[PDB]
């Protein structure tokens, strides 16, 4: 998970809801609102703080050149696609696998925003290495980077160029697996459902009490 | 002088192309702040000068000079 | 340079601490916070909870036992309740500066005492070291963080041809100056002369992507040749 | 979430942003490298191990 619904709850109207003789009585409560509502706005703000550290890592917005000369290895499943929202397709299935004064803000980074975010710091993350985390982004060829990530784990490059093409298919492959299984079963995203679910379920909870004595 | 937006109807604020940095967050991506004379505008919050790296087979790009910065990080 | 560097670096810390006080934010809502917590239950003590009046004295002055004891009993499970309130809050709250104090622990742990390799846990940039520095309540660090600055294009190829076979750089990649062929570490550009003692042999060159064809010296057949 | 979210935003600062040494933090393996997806409300990550 990342964020939760940015739900916001008037006690006025869940308590007193257009009734003078009730947020009569709601006053000698004194302070019990202000705090909620104000603790519930806390609970907004940090969504909008965690989505924004989360994604926003990254100061200028990177986008993709014309050529996808990726040393043999195949991302267009994870690049956003132009034709459609500017998002990729492994993504896309992802969106497709989810779902009284009570009102919901609206997140601040907007779903579209969200993509871009993650196309440059995957655009980056292709094009430059690392290097796009402590500074200026430098280019450098992909099947460089493995040879430095190759050298990250302790097998020298000479593994990777002397294996270039089957690692990448092997790569390339590997990526259309995840595609399936996140088609085959709903069950692959059971964390984010759960976020939904129990969110869902407490605003329900929430909404029945109204009708008990 | 009034801006419809995705979060609601935002009053007081001129609609402007151009895209800053968010100085105050208004929702749906829409921030507001306040320049030249000076107004209240509202805009598609700028996320940053766009960029595009010169990728390509053959080269690489290794710096020449660097800097020793120091930052402030509060917990 | 680098010695000056560090030297002027830290000075704008100075202003940028004295200039403005929202830099430290992050310490004063935290006073803010467990301010406005004590206001708000400080504050309760005037509610009167659907009871006559908020102040016990008077209620106590004002009515015998037997009718006394429904009041006040008003005020405490009111009062009780918010001071119930205002623990959950701080359980809660205290939970997150114990998360940040766990935090702040490790890059005490992890980059005062040592220099940290996590990308992005002591600050934008390959880390060099911290200073921690005392504060109300909280602690701050003053990062010294490397931040590659003037950059130059070079034309790169995984490795080159002396004789046929197969070169990659030990430490380094491979660029030209458009002539002549260099190989140089990663992150600052300094080229130098591919010898064999920067270069090792694996495979020949009918394998390697992007491999070129150049010469590499041998410091060894000068000496004796000579 | 929040504890998540600082995992979230670790895994994309160390993981992604360069090539972390951590085992067991970026999928079981000796970790490469991994490309964040969007999703609703959280975040998926490509491990690539
Ligand atoms: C990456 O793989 C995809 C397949 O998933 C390639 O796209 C295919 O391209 C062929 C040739 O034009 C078409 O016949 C297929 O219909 C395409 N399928 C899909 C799903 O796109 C793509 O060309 C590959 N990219 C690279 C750079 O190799
Ligand atoms: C690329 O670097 C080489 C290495 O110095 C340069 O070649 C030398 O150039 C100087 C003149 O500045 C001559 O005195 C040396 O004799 C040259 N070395 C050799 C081995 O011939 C070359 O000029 C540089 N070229 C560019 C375009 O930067
Ligand atoms: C590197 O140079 C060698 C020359 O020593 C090239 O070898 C020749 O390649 C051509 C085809 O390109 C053949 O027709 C010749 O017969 C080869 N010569 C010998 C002696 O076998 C080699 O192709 C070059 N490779 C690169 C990548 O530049
Ligand atoms: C932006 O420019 C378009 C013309 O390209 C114009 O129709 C629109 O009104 C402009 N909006 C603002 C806020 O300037
Ligand atoms: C880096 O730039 C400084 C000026 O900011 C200059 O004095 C120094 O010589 C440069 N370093 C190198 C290695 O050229
Ligand atoms: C590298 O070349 C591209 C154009 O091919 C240019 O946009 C970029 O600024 C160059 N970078 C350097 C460091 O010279
Ligand atoms: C990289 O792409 C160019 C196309 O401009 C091509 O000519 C070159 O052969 C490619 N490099 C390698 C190593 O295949």
């Amino acid at each position: 998970p990342v964020s939760m619904t940015k739900t916001s709850v008037d006690c006025t109207m869940y308590i007193c809801g257009d009734s003078t003789e009730c947020s009569n009585l709601l006053l000698q409560y004194g302070s019990f609102c202000t705090q909620l509502n104000r603790a519930l706005t806390g609970i907004a703000v940090e969504q909008d703080k965690n989505t924004q550290e989360v994604f926003a890592q990254v100061k200028q917005i990177y986008k993709t050149p014309p050529i996808k000369d990726f040393g043999g290895f195949n991302f267009s499943q994870i690049l956003p696609d132009p034709s459609k929202s500017k998002r990729s397709f492994i993504e896309d299935l992802l969106f497709n696998k989810v779902t009284n004064g009570l009102t919901v803000l609206p997140p601040l980074l907007t779903d579209e925003m969200i993509a871009q975010y993650t196309s440059a710091l995957l655009a980056g993350t292709i094009t430059s290495g690392w290097t796009f985390g402590a500074g200026a982004a430098l280019q450098i060829p992909f099947a460089m980077q493995m040879a430095y990530r190759f050298n990250g784990i302790g097998v020298t490059q000479n593994v990777l160029y002397e294996n270039q093409k089957l690692i990448a298919n092997q790569f390339n492959s590997a990526i259309g697996k995840i595609q399936d299984s996140l088609s085959s079963t709903a069950s692959a995203l059971g964390k984010l459902q759960d976020v939904v679910n129990q969110n869902a379920q407490a605003l329900n909870t929430l909404v029945k009490q109204l009708s008990s004595n | 002088n009034v801006f419809q937006t995705r979060a609601g109807c935002l009053i007081g604020a001129e609609h402007v192309n151009n895209s800053y940095e968010c100085d105050i967050p208004i929702g749906a991506g829409i921030c507001a702040s306040y320049q030249t004379s000076q107004s209240i505008i509202a805009y598609t919050m700028s996320l940053g000068a766009e960029n595009s790296v010169a990728y390509s087979n053959n080269s690489i790009a290794i710096p020449t000079n660097f800097t020793i910065s120091v930052t402030t990080e509060i917990l | 340079l680098i010695a000056n560097q560090f030297n002027s670096a830290i000075g704008k810390i100075q202003d940028s601490l004295s200039s403005t006080a929202s830099a430290l934010g992050k310490l004063q809502d935290v006073v803010n916070q467990n301010a406005q917590a004590l206001n708000t239950l400080v504050k309760q003590l005037s509610s009167n909870f659907g009871a006559i009046s908020s102040v016990l004295n008077d209620i106590l002055s004002r009515l015998d036992p037997p009718e006394a004891e429904v009041q006040i009993d008003r005020l405490i499970t009111g009062r009780l309740q918010s001071l119930q309130t205002y623990v959950t809050q701080q359980l809660i709250r205290a939970a997150e500066i114990r998360a940040s104090a766990n935090l702040a622990a490790t890059k005490m742990s992890e980059c005062v005492l040592g220099q940290s390799k996590r990308v992005d846990f002591c600050g934008k940039g390959y880390h060099l070291m911290s200073f921690p520095q005392s504060a109300p309540h909280g602690v701050v660090f003053l990062h010294v963080t490397y931040v590659p600055a003037q950059e130059k294009n070079f034309t790169t190829a995984p490795a080159i041809c002396h004789d046929g076979k197969a070169h990659f750089p030990r430490e380094g990649v491979f660029v030209s100056n458009g002539t002549h062929w260099f190989v140089t570490q990663r992150n600052f550009y300094e080229p130098q002369i591919i010898t064999t003692d920067n270069t090792f042999v694996s495979g020949n060159c009918d394998v390697v992507i992007g491999i070129v064809n150049n010469t590499v010296y041998d410091p060894l057949q000068p000496e004796l040749d000579s």
